[PDB]
This record gives structure tokens, C-alpha cells and sequence, in this order.
């Protein structure tokens, strides 16, 4: 994977270039939201599984044809499939977020997910809709600063989905 | 099913069915009708049943519609209901297919995790299927309040 | 490192075909035609009147 | 896989029902064939290698070149593959009949089977052909109406094989 | 592992004699059973984890001080390891039961317990006290031929592990 | 047998038995009589079985006890049907346990090599072993002749 | 039945219902339960009814079922009896309704004509409703006899 | 005209069936409802002029123009006339009420009724709205018990002027 430094790092190496104030502004930065962001990843750790809870049932009470017969999330197993399918979604926007990169949510979910959910018969836009609630409940959980940022994360792999 | 079963053990020894297992299957397409006579008999009390078993169960567990229990309100009561309405469909099914895997690929893997994210208590769930098991059982004649019996308890023991 | 594309992403449910219930088969046309016999004999012991 | 009692149960399933008049009509009329489908199981399973052996006679009759030097039939370790192949698709449709339905066939013989033998030159005509001699050989030896059920699932091979 | 069946088969093959009258009365004595044995372990493998529950219940309320600071079952991971292995025990002599041979304790369960406990420290008089536990607490659910089978194995556990 | 291969089944999976498994077993328990009455009658005659066998196959393959065959002399004679003696011991065993399993793990795993070193022809074995199954079909009646031919069925492709 | 009654003749008249009207419509429907308890007891012993009342019948009028009587042999013997269980149903439709209206108009209207076309004696069906009396009193209380015989005694008076 | 019972009656004639558990569950229910009924019945018979006075009170006032010269109210023959119509459904939903059944409407009331209003000239639409009326001032008088039975009837008798 790759985060903001190491992403400055290698834009810097490939050119062979030194550290100039350019790199040191962005270095700066990242050092500027990093205890923001470590706030927001601890939250999120001490309340993961309260957001899969309020981000599930929101998801099924707004479809709740999901969770009845003929539903592509009626069983006990498509269900714990289903959740866990979000605590992934929770755990590497989690994750990104951290490292202020998308680099591994592109490389640890999203290749071959759009596939996976097109073999099984998985409706994207449902887990696009899950992705939004788990968008919602994290943002009321984490505050309105680290709201932005981690939405940002959130947004990308539902376009990634979508 | 029986049927299924036997074809995939026989399936992962890649070999035809031997006469035992051709033998059982006999057995259970005569019994079959007997099965079918057991489903009916408790698809027609799907109701009876799942209000005597709900009266159970919370008379022997009242702190689940206590103030502070996963089953607390009305709706929430009509929820548990509900999933006592699941699993009678699914012990039906399994009564038919002769053996609990429909039981199993509908209502117990994964369970655990599902009533994790509901914070259902799986106790309360297994006090709530065995008062089930009662009610059926004391419709049904001895002989086949055998075989419902068995499948209520192997959803018993599979929720616990 | 020749492709990052999953070979394998899942396998495609065999749970539901579209057509041929099977239903039309001779051997469960047989099937239905017996069954209606052992009905009928089940009729027939009910008493005359 | 799925049988025509889990069919049963899979339809009431998804539609969130009990069993009514029509499922049990349908699970009857299973019950009743089950003795016919447990005899031509047990004929066919005493006589396997007799089919074999007549199937691949045929078919190495009627298309020699299988067999003649360069032939994808010839060496003992090929020649060997085919019948293999040919018993291998008899026991699935053996399985098939006495499941009375014919997932077991698309989910464990046919998934990947048209680019397998595609990938390694396997004549998917020629096994047809061979599909066909099996279809004859067992219709002969299982009676009328045990031959029209396994020629059901016969020519499903041969229709997901073409 | 053998069953009643095949250690008969096994003690009349390793002497090179059929059947004689005795074998077949040892065969029909254990084909009488079948239908008690198959009650027993329904009805334990209904019950297996209340037995696990009240006879480690049993054997902490006697030995306190396994589990406080200090004993072998004080924590989380070894309570958990006891449970285990005393729900092990209980599977296994239920497989016994059924069987009607105890040549499953010795190949899958008394195959190197004993030094495996003596290396880890495991103390084995407790382990015998959670075992006698476990063969009350099975013997009350199962009445009374089918708690003279299960206490039979019980006791032969009892004597390995001791 | 079927009994040991369920527990070995199930404690694949480390979990108790099915209720289908234990109907199963029930079933299992069930034919055992009729599987021991069929197995007495095989061992009362298996000096007889093993006599007509004998002369059937000798008639046959003359060559098996003409000058230069591997059954030539009183003594190979006696060891051939001291042979038929084993495996008619082991189909017995395989009758009542209802299952192949003895058989093989007896007398056919490695049969081929042990046969090899002893110079033994295998298509011999096999017209023994299909001469065997004439007699001993012949003695029994119409039902105990189909699962006893298995056996003997099963021999024959393992000695083939 | 006694609503329709008091509707009908309310309509004739082009008026709402008078006090009267509505107070035998409450004292109808205040005993409706323990008619609806006599239609239950007559409905759950049909069969003994219908047996004992053909025995009876048959008994009193031997000419009947005897060679060249409207009932001989065993198919007509079986009409005559389903024949009896239509009237006993019509009483019990009868009873629920509070009137004869439902008997009345099922079968009534048009019995002399149905029965001379199949060569049937009316005095035949008196003492065939008069036996059904007696056996289906029998088994009621003596108000709920006395309110059933009322019944089957409108009956006897219409086939007479 | 026909009534619950004999509504009842005729399901189970046409099956030549006697009663059974669902039939004596009907015919409780209607027996339950009885006195409801019969109090109904006579406060409307009680109060029928002073129904019939509100409803065309409210009838006229929100179509004056019924009543203005060149109306279909318009004269003392014709205003006379449609009180007495609306007499008429009043006094046949008190019937059906009673009968706990709607045969009575349609073959006394209904029955050529919308053809009879078009060759006369009535308007179909303001009879329906005078329905409607004496359906809320009824309503209030008997109340909301017999309130909700009697809206049954009247919806009936508007349906089919529709
Ligand atoms: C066919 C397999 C299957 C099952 C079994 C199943 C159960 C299930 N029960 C649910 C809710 C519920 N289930 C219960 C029942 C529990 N509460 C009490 O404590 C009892 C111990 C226990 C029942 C005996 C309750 C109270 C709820 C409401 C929870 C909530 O509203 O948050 C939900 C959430 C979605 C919804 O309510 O529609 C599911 C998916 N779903 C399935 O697809
Ligand atoms: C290059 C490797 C290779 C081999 C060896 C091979 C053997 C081979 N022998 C065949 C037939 C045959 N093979 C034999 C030979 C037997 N007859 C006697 O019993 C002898 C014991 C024995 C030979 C010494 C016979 C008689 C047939 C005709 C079988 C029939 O038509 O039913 C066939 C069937 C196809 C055909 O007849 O053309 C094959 C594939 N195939 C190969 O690709
Ligand atoms: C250091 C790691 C460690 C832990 C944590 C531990 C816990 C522990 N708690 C126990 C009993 C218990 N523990 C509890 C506590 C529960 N009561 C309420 O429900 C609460 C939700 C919850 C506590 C917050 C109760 C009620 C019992 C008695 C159970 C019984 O007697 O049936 C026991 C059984 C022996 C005893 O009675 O003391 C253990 C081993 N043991 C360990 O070696
Ligand atoms: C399939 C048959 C089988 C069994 C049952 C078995 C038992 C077994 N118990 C173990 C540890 C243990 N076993 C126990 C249980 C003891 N402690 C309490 O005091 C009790 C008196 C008593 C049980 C009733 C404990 C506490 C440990 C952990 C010891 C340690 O790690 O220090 C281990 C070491 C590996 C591990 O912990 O995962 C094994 C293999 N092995 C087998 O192959
Ligand atoms: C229970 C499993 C088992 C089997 C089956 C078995 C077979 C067996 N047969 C043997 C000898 C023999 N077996 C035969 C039999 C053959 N002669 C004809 O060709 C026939 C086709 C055929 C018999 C039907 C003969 C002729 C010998 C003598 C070989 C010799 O001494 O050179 C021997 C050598 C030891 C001895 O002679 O005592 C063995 C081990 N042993 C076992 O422990
Ligand atoms: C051409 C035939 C014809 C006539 C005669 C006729 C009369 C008539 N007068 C009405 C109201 C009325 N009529 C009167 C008149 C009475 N008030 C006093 O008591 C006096 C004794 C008396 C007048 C001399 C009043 C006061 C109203 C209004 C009542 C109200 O709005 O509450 C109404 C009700 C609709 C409306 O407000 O216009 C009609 C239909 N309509 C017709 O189609």
C-alpha cells in the first residue's frame, strides 16, 4: 500500500529529486491532520460494532425487501455475509483514512469486487446505499472535522462500486 | 435432502451409490408420505403454534419483553414472533427434505454472526425453539412427535 | 505480477434455472397419473352413501 | 447441489411460504418415482463398465481417426482420459436421474467443461457422439421409461456440451 | 477406530475362523441396542452444551481454585481450553457409545493425551473429577441403560486419562 | 462399517451426528438380522460353496492344474482353494457389516503384488471368484442373492 | 333465516324493522350459541345418524329394500341413505338459520315432483325422517331434542 | 337477499359440505355483532328524518345549484323525490346492516338503478355525494362501532352508483 509521505516519497524518487518546500508543504500537511486522523481511527475502533449495527438496520429499514424472503440478504448466512461484507467496507475506509490514500482500498477491495457481486448476484446499488449508511453513521460518530475526511474515503469506494 | 446427502458422499469417494445408501433411499421415499402427512399436520397449526410458544417462552424468560430486553415493545415482540414463524417453516422443510440441511443453509450457518448485529440473546432463542418443540410435539402422536422432535433439537443445539 | 485480475471471483449459483420445470417429464407425468389412483382408491373407502 | 425436494423447498423458500397443496402434489409426485429412479440407479451402477465399454467401442467405431496414431484418443494415458471422461459423465447423470433435477449437472460437469476440452483440443463433437452412444447403451439396458428419464439428463450434457 | 461389528470381524479374522454361534450373538446383542444408542446420542447431541455447561459447573464448584489466580483453568484462554477439552471428551465417548467400542478413545482421544497433559501440567485428577462431572450430569438426561452405556466409556476415559 | 463410517464423517466436521445420520444407523440396525441370517447361511455352506466353486473354475481353466500352471500339484491345489476359503470368510464379514470395507482392507490392498509375487494369474482369481458367486447364489434365495452377488461383484473388480 | 324474515317482510311493507322485529332478532342471536353447539353435536355424528336411521327404516319397511323396492341392492340402498344425510345437513343449515327456511327451500319445494319422477315413496321419506328423528334426538339434551325434533318434524309434514 | 348465515349456508350447499371449524367460527363472529346490529338499526329507524335532514341540509348547501331554477332539485315534486331516494338508501343500508351482507342492495336498489337516474335526468355524482352526507351524519349517531359497519354499506351503495 501507500500513503500521503510514501506517495510524496516516490513522486520525489522518480524524478530524483531532493525534498523541495513543495514536498515539505505536503509533508506538513499530512503532519497537520495526522492526530485528527488517529482520533478518528480510534473512535471508529471503540464503536465499529455499533456502526455495522445502526448501518445495517438502517440499511434494512430503508430496503427492507433485502432482508425478507427473495431477498439477496434473506438468510442467516447471506446476512452474516452481508455484515461482514460492511465490516471490510468499515475496516479499509478505516484504514485509508489513516494513510490519507486510497491506494489500498483500490488494491484490497475494489479489484474484482464489481465481479464477485456480478457472479453472486449481489445488487451494487444496495451496497452502494449500505456504504452511504455506514457513511452517515461514522460521520455522526467521528465529529464534523474528521466527517469530511473520512466521507471522502466512504465516497470513493461506493464510485469505486458505482 | 437424504437423497442429496447420499449423492455427495458418494460424489466425494467418486463412486456410484452402493446398495446401503440406494437402500435408505427406498426407505425414505416410503416414508415420505408420512412426512408429507407430519408437514401439513403442523403447517395447518402454524399459528396455535407460534402464539403458545411465544406465551411460553416469555412467561419462562420475562426479562426478554422486560424494559431493558432485545425483545421490549410490540414490534419488537412481532419480530420474535416472526423469526419463531421462520424457523417453523424451515423445521417443515426439513421434515419433507428428511434431513436438517435446508434447516441448516437457511437458518443456522451464519446465525451466530446475524443475532450478534441484532444483540438477540441465542439462549432466549433456544428456550424460544424448544417451547416451539413442546407445542409441535403435543399435536403430533408419539411416532411422529419423534421426528419433529429430533429437528427442533437439532436447531436447539445448533443456536447454542 | 502478470495480471492483478481475480481469476476465480466466485461461482455463478446453480439455485435457479429459466424454464424446463420438468415438470412436463414423463416419468412425472406417470407420477401424477398414479397419484391420482391412489387418490381415487382413497375415495372408494370412503363409505357408499 | 439441489434435488427436487430441495427444488421444492427453495421455491416456497424464496417466496417466504408454507407448503401448499401444489408443493405437495410436486413432492408426491417425486415420492412416487423414487423407487423407478432407485432401480435404473442400481442397474446402472451394476453395469458401468459394460456401458463404457460399449460407448467408447461406438464412438471409436464410427470416428477411427480418435484412435489412429495422432488422434486426441491416442496413447493408453489419453485413451485412458476418455473413458474416464465417459464413465465420470455417466455416474453425474446417474446422480442427475436419481436427484430428478439437473443442477447437479451445470454446477459439477458442465461449469468450465466447454473451455477445458477447448483449452486441450478435446473434440467437444466427438464427445458428444460418445454422450449419445452412452444414451443408447443405457436406454437399452434400464427399460422404456427409465431410458426417456436418462435420456433427459443425457441430453442435457450433450446440449451444455455443444 | 473399529465398531462392535468389525472388532467381532477383526477377533474372528485374526484367528482365521467364520462366524461361529457366539459371534452371531454378540452381533444380534449389539444390533438390539442400536435403537437406545441412537436415543443417547440424539438426545446428547441436542443437550451436549448444557452438559458442558453444569458439569464444569460442577467441577469449578468443587475445586475452586482451578479457576482463581494461581490454577490451571484461570484464564480466559485456559477456561477456554478446559471447556474444549471437556466437550471433546463428551463428543467422543458419545462416538463410543455409538459404536459400541472404545477403540475411538484410545486411536482419537487417549493417543497421547496422558503425556500431552503431563507436559503441559495439566493436573489429571481433576480431569478425571470433570469426566465422573460430565457422566452424572449425562447420565440424568439419558435414563437409565443409556447412562450405564455412556458411564461405561466414561470410566474408560476415566482410567486412561488417570 | 456404516456405523464407523458415519462417526468417521462426522468427526470430519467435529460436530455430533445428524438426525438423517442417525436414521441411517437406525436402518442400518434394522437389516442387521437379515444380514446375519443371510451371513449364517453362507458360512453353514462353505464346504460346499467351495467344493462346486472349485471344480467350476478347475473345469474352466484347466490350464490353472495342467502341468506347468500355478494350481499343478496336491499341495497348490490346496493352497488355490485354501484362497477361496479366505475370501469367502471375507464376504461373510463384508455381508454382516454391510459394507465392502472388510474385504478390502483384508484381502485387497495389495492384492495385485501379492499375487505378482506369487505368479498367480489375476483373470484366474477372477473366474474364481465369478464361479464362487454362481454357487453361492445358487444356494441362497431370490432376495439374499442381490446384495450377496455385490460383494462378490466388488471382488472380482478388485481382483480385474 | 329469522334476519332475512324480518328483512323481507320490514321491505314488503316499505318500512324499517319494528320494535318487535328487533327484539326476535336479539333473542335470536342471544341463542345462537347453544344452537351452534346443536348444530356441532349433530354435525360431528353424522355417520352413526345416518347408519341407525337407515337401519331403523330398513327394519320398519323391509318392502323397500326387499326385490322390486325403490331401494333394493346396495347402490340404491346408497342413494336412499345420502339421500338422508342431504336432510340431516338441511337441519343443521336449519338450525343455525333459526328457520326451516333453509330445509324449505332446498329441499322442499318441488320434493313431490323430484320423488315421482324416481319412482320414490313419500310415505317412505316420512318414516325415513321420522327414524332420523329419533336417533339424532337421541343424542341431544331435551330442549335441544325438543328443538331439533321441531325441525324434523316440519320436515316429515312436508314430504307428507 | 340473503345474510351472513345464509351466506355461510350457501358456501358449504354448493360443497355439499356439513359445518366445520371455519364455518361455526363465521357464524360466532355474526352472532357477536347482533346486538350492535340491532341497536344500530334502531337508532337509525329512531332518528331516519332527522338523518335525512342534515344530509340534504349539507347536499344543498354544497350544490345550490340542485335546487336553483333548472335543477334536478328543482321543485317541490322533484325536491320531494330526491328525499325520498335518499329515504330509500337509508332505509336499505339499515337493511344490509342488519343482514350483515350487501345482496339486499344489489338486487333491490342497485339493479338498473344508474340507468334509471340517466333516463331521468338525476345526476349520479350529487346522489353520490348525498350518500356520503347521510353516511357522516349517521355515523355520529350511531356510533363509531356500528359507525364503521354502516360506512360499509354506504361505500356499497356508492360504488355502484359509480
Ligand atoms: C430465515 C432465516 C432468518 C432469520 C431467523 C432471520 C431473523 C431476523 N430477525 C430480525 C429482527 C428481530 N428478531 C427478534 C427475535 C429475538 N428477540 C427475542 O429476544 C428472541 C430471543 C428472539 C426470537 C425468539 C427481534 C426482537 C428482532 C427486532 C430487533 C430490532 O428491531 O433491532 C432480523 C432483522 C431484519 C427484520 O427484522 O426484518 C432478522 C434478519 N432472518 C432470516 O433471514
Ligand atoms: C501406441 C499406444 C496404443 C496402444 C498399444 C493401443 C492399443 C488399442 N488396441 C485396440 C483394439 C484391439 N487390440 C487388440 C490386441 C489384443 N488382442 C489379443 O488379445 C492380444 C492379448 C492383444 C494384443 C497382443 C485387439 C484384438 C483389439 C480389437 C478389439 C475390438 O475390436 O473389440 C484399441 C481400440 C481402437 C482400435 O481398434 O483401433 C486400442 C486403442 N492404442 C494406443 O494408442
Ligand atoms: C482474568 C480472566 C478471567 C475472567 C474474566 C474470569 C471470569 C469468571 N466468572 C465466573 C463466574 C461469574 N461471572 C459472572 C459475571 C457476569 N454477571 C453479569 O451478568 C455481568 C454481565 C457479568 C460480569 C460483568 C457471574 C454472574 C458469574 C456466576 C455464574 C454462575 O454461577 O452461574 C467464572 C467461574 C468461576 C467463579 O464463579 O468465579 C469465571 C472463571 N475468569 C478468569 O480467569
Ligand atoms: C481430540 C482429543 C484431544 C484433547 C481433549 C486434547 C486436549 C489438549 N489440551 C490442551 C491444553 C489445556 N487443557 C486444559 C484443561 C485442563 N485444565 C483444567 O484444569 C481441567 C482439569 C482440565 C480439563 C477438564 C487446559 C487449561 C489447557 C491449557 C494449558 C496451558 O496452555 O497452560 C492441549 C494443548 C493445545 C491447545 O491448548 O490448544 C491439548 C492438545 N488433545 C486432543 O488431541
Ligand atoms: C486373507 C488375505 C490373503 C490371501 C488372499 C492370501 C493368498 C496367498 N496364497 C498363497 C499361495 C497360493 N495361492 C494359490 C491360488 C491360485 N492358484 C490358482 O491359480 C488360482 C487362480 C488361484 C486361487 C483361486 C496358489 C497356487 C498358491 C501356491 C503358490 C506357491 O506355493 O508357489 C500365499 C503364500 C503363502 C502360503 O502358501 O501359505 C498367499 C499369501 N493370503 C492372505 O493372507
Ligand atoms: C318553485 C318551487 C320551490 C319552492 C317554493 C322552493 C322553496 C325553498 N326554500 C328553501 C329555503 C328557505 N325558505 C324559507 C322561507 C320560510 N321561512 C319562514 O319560515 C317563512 C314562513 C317562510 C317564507 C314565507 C327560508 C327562511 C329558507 C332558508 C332556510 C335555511 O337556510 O336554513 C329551500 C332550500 C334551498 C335554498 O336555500 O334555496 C327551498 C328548495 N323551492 C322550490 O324549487
Amino acid at each position: 500500500m501507500q500513503d500521503a509521505i510514501t506517495s510524496v516519497i516516490n513522486t520525489y524518487d522518480v524524478q530524483g529529486k531532493y525534498f523541495d518546500t513543495s514536498a515539505f508543504d505536503k509533508l506538513k500537511a499530512y503532519y497537520a491532520t495526522g492526530e485528527l486522523r488517529v482520533r478518528a481511527a480510534g473512535t471508529i475502533s471503540a464503536n465499529a460494532a455499533t456502526i455495522i449495527k445502526e448501518a445495517s438496520a438502517k440499511l434494512f429499514s430503508n430496503q427492507p425487501d433485502l432482508v425478507r424472503p427473495g431477498g439477496n440478504a434473506y438468510t442467516t448466512r447471506r446476512y452474516a455475509a452481508c455484515v461482514r461484507d460492511m465490516d471490510y467496507f468499515l475496516r479499509y475506509a478505516t484504514y485509508a483514512m489513516l494513510a490519507g490514500d486510497t491506494s489500498i482500498l483500490d488494491e484490497r477491495v475494489l479489484n474484482g469486487l464489481k465481479e464477485t457481486y456480478n457472479s453472486l448476484g449481489v445488487p451494487i446499488s444496495s451496497t452502494v446505499q449500505g456504504i452511504q449508511a455506514m457513511k452517515e453513521v461514522t460521520g455522526s460518530l467521528v465529529g464534523s472535522g474528521a466527517a469530511k475526511e473520512m466521507g471522502v474515503y466512504f465516497d470513493y469506494l461506493s464510485s469505486g462500486l458505482s | 435432502s437424504v437423497v442429496t446427502k447420499a449423492i455427495v458422499s458418494a460424489d466425494a469417494e467418486a463412486r456410484y451409490l452402493s446398495p446401503g445408501e440406494l437402500d435408505r433411499i427406498r426407505g425414505f421415499v416410503s416414508s415420505g408420505e408420512r412426512r408429507l402427512r407430519v408437514a401439513q399436520t403442523l403447517t395447518e397449526s402454524r399459528e396455535r403454534i407460534i402464539k403458545q410458544a411465544g406465551d411460553q417462552l416469555f412467561q419462562k424468560r420475562p426479562d426478554l419483553v422486560s424494559p431493558g430486553g432485545n425483545a421490549y415493545g410490540a414490534e419488537r415482540t412481532a419480530s420474535c414472533l416472526r423469526d419463531l414463524d421462520y424457523y417453523l417453516r424451515l423445521v417443515t422443510f426439513g421434515i419433507v427434505a428428511g434431513d436438517v440441511t435446508p434447516i441448516e443453509e437457511i437458518g443456522v450457518i451464519g446465525v451466530k454472526e446475524m443475532y450478534r448485529n441484532l444483540e438477540v440473546p441465542l439462549p432466549g432463542m433456544v428456550e424460544a425453539v424448544k417451547a416451539m418443540k413442546s407445542v409441535a410435539t403435543g399435536l403430533l402422536s408419539g411416532d411422529d412427535s419423534a421426528e419433529v422432535g429430533y429437528y427442533f433439537d437439532y436447531l436447539a443445539g445448533a443456536l447454542a | 505480477k502478470q495480471s492483478a485480475e481475480v481469476v476465480v471471483p466466485s461461482f455463478k449459483p446453480v439455485t435457479s434455472p429459466r424454464g424446463m420445470d420438468m415438470s412436463q417429464t414423463p416419468l412425472m407425468l406417470q407420477a401424477m397419473g398414479d397419484i391420482a389412483e391412489a387418490e381415487q382408491e382413497v375415495a372408494l373407502q370412503k363409505p357408499l352413501f
